[PDB]
């Protein structure tokens, strides 16, 4: 799990 | 041809404005002292830092002052927790360019994992006197000299940046120039581990265009103006390189040192 990944599909 | 691209122009400059709080021309009202607000307070010693020491905002289980005996480590820490934060606002800004969401999401994060560390050095460079950084949103000042005093290896740790501030600063870049500069470093195509090439180049190309279309528009009397700014780029690679050295060495020399996971995440395979 990326963490920038998670911020990328962050609204 | 010309009416697009000034579309783009302002297009990136609106997201920038969105993205970042802390601009280049507050940042210069600021440092010109051309502003209503008080003048921030200055760390020039050991005694106006632990005064200031509350100002900076570290958030964590323990008040900045007891997480380290050593001080250089807790200036450290504080430049981690704002660089978190500066990826975050990064990466949104990333989202607003257009076509940037349509691109592979791995394609996605290898752009942001090189991007990050060139952007924050060249923003950075807003905050920057040739004597000082303003830190904590504009709310203190952090001199150079101060800075350089800390214990190696911390002590020659924030020097380059201040050289490369002075150098890109005599470009004299306003915030809507930046916008453009930013998104075309994000845009790179020779990042390695990146899947489709062609799409990030087939952008970044239409951003160069754009660049050089507001450079020669706001900046007419700055001649070979462009050509100047795309060295600094060659330039930015080498100050990240110099930087993750520096990390290596203090990740064996120093046992105490934390890396943020999102920081860990841009630095493990670089
Ligand atoms: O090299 C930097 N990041 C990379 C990094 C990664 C892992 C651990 C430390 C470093 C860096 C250095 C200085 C920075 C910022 C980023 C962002 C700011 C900022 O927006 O103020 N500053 C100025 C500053 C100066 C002194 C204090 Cl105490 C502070 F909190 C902040």
């Amino acid at each position: 799990p990326s963490l920038l990944k998670k911020l990328l599909l962050a609204p | 041809e010309s009416a697009d691209l000034r579309a783009l122009a302002k297009h990136l400059y609106d997201s920038y404005i969105k993205s970042f709080p802390l601009t280049k021309a507050k940042a210069r009202a600021i440092l010109t002292g051309k502003t209503t607000d008080k003048s921030p307070f200055v760390i020039y010693d050991m005694n106006s830092l632990m005064m200031g020491e509350d100002k900076i905002k570290f958030k964590h289980i323990t008040p900045l002052q007891e997480q380290s005996k050593e001080v250089a480590i807790r200036i450290f820490q504080g430049c981690q927790f704002r660089s978190v934060e500066a990826v975050q606002e990064i990466t949104e800004y990333a989202k607003s360019i257009p076509g940037f969401v349509n691109l592979d999401l791995n394609d996605q994060v290898t752009l942001l994992k090189y991007g990050v560390h060139e952007i924050i050095y060249t923003m950075l460079a807003s905050l920057m006197n040739k004597d000082g950084v303003l830190i904590s949103e504009g709310q203190g000042f952090m001199t150079r000299e101060f800075l350089k005093s800390l214990r190696k290896p911390f002590g020659d740790f924030m020097e380059p940046k201040f050289e490369f501030a002075v150098k890109f600063n005599a470009l004299e870049l306003d915030d809507s120039d930046l916008a453009i500069f930013i998104a075309v470093i994000i845009l790179s195509g020779d990042r390695p581990g990146l899947l489709n090439v062609k799409p990030i180049e087939d952008i970044q190309d239409n951003l160069l265009q754009a660049l050089e279309l507001q450079l020669k528009l706001n900046h007419p009397e700055s001649s070979q103006l462009f050509a100047k700014l795309l060295q600094k780029m060659t330039d930015l690679r080498q100050i990240v390189t110099e930087h993750v050295q520096l990390l290596q060495v203090i990740k064996k020399t120093e046992t105490d040192m934390s890396l943020h996971p999102l920081l860990q995440e841009i630095y493990k395979d670089l």
